[PDB]
């Protein structure tokens, strides 16, 4: 059977700005089969409540997922998307960048 | 303009974890307005966009019905593809399932859908005729002539050309505010530098619905295809979408760079310049 | 609205 590993996007909904209330989004696409383990991370640690769109496909078949939590950026904290997938040895973990 | 209606379905298989998870989705356009998850506390068809949630308790009883339906119908087809396909009950598969139609601007069918999947792989689909089928595999095609038998093809076509199209344009008048409303991508061009030689001229474009965009960077007024890195376009949450587009630039020769942003919410199409 | 599915794979 052919899997296919997640695309991953780790991004927030508003451009960011310190001290003010934002959304910071996984977007995860791509991938077969559809289970699939996201995590949101703040400073390493895992981020609770965090709620996630009803699993979809593209026309290609292939899944895509959406993991979102509010959350109010600063300079010192960091953000970060961990996702595990039977297409992955290990979690891959993605840095949230207000640049990308 | 043009617009589309699609349902999606997907179920997934876990031996020993009970029956398939079964999750169904419809969506116009880019947005999503019903949804149904068979582990959901007490299994209802849902709204998810505002327009839809006028329409009465008899419309959330069929819709609700269809999908519990369909996501048995979906636990028998598991069952039947592990026949097909020699496979033993220990493994979790996948089966996925869409339908739908297109219109164009006088509100006509331009396209019907129905195709299937297995194990993220085609399995049958129905043709544009609406009338024959591609079956993938020696397994599909025994569906295909059970579906042949069963003038499945027909009903599909009935549907497609007829209800399909009428409930499309009641939704696209219902909810005319949003799905008739095409925002323009907000834009900026942002840049990194790389080294004392090199620098990184990101274009964003943020804010945009429908999620259809053009992107792209061009050097004296020659597109630089080949050199420009481009993000999948995704979902911000409050229905609209972002996209970025990247060239690696000398430094010094910023200037020269134009990105270009074409998208139907746009008076014109835009051409950026970096701006220090 | 959906279509109802009467035949199976």
């Amino acid at each position: 059977m052919i899997q296919r590993t997640p695309k991953i996007q780790v991004y927030s909904r508003h451009p960011a700005e310190n001290g003010k209330s934002n959304f910071l989004n996984c977007y995860v696409s791509g991938f077969h089969p559809s289970d699939i383990e996201v995590d949101l991370l703040k400073n390493g640690e895992r981020i609770e409540k965090v709620e996630h769109s009803d699993l979809s496909f593209s026309k290609d078949w292939s899944f895509y997922l959406l993991y979102y939590t509010e959350f109010t950026p600063t300079e010192k904290d960091e953000y970060a998307c961990r996702v595990n997938h039977v297409t992955l040895s290990q979690p891959k973990i993605v840095k949230w960048d207000r640049d990308m | 303009g043009s617009h589309s209606m699609r349902y999606f379905h997907t179920s997934v298989s876990r031996p020993g974890r009970g029956e398939p998870r079964f999750i169904t989705v419809g969506y116009v356009d880019d947005t999503l307005f019903v949804r149904f998850d068979s582990d959901a506390a007490s299994p209802r068809e849902e709204p998810r966009a505002p327009w839809i949630e006028q329409e009465g308790p008899e419309y959330w009883d069929r819709e609700t019905q269809i999908c519990k339906a369909k996501a048995q119908t979906d636990r028998e087809d598991l069952r039947t593809l592990l026949r097909y396909y020699n496979q033993s009950e220990a493994g979790s598969h996948t089966l996925q399932n869409m339908y739908g139609c297109d219109v164009g601007p006088d509100g006509r069918l331009l396209r019907g859908y129905h195709q299937h999947a297995y194990d993220g792989k085609d399995y049958i689909a129905l043709n544009e005729d609406l009338s024959s089928w591609t079956a993938a595999d020696t397994a599909a095609q025994i569906t295909q002539r059970k579906w042949e038998a069963a003038r499945v093809a027909e009903q599909l076509r009935a549907y497609l050309e007829g209800e399909c199209v009428e409930w499309l344009r009641r939704y696209l008048e219902n909810g005319k505010e949003t799905l008739q409303r095409a925002d323009p991508p907000k834009t900026h061009v942002t840049h990194h530098p790389i080294s004392d030689h090199e620098a990184t001229l990101r274009c964003w474009a943020l804010g945009f619905y429908p999620a259809e965009i053009t992107l792209t960077w061009q050097r004296d007024g020659e597109d630089q295809t080949q050199d420009t890195e481009l993000v999948e376009t995704r979902p911000a949450g409050d229905r609209t979408f972002q996209k970025w587009a990247a060239v690696v630039v000398p430094s010094g020769e910023e200037q020269r760079y134009t990105c270009h942003v074409q998208h139907e919410g746009l008076p014109k199409p835009l051409t950026l310049r970096w701006e220090p | 609205r959906r279509k109802w599915r009467r035949w199976h794979l």
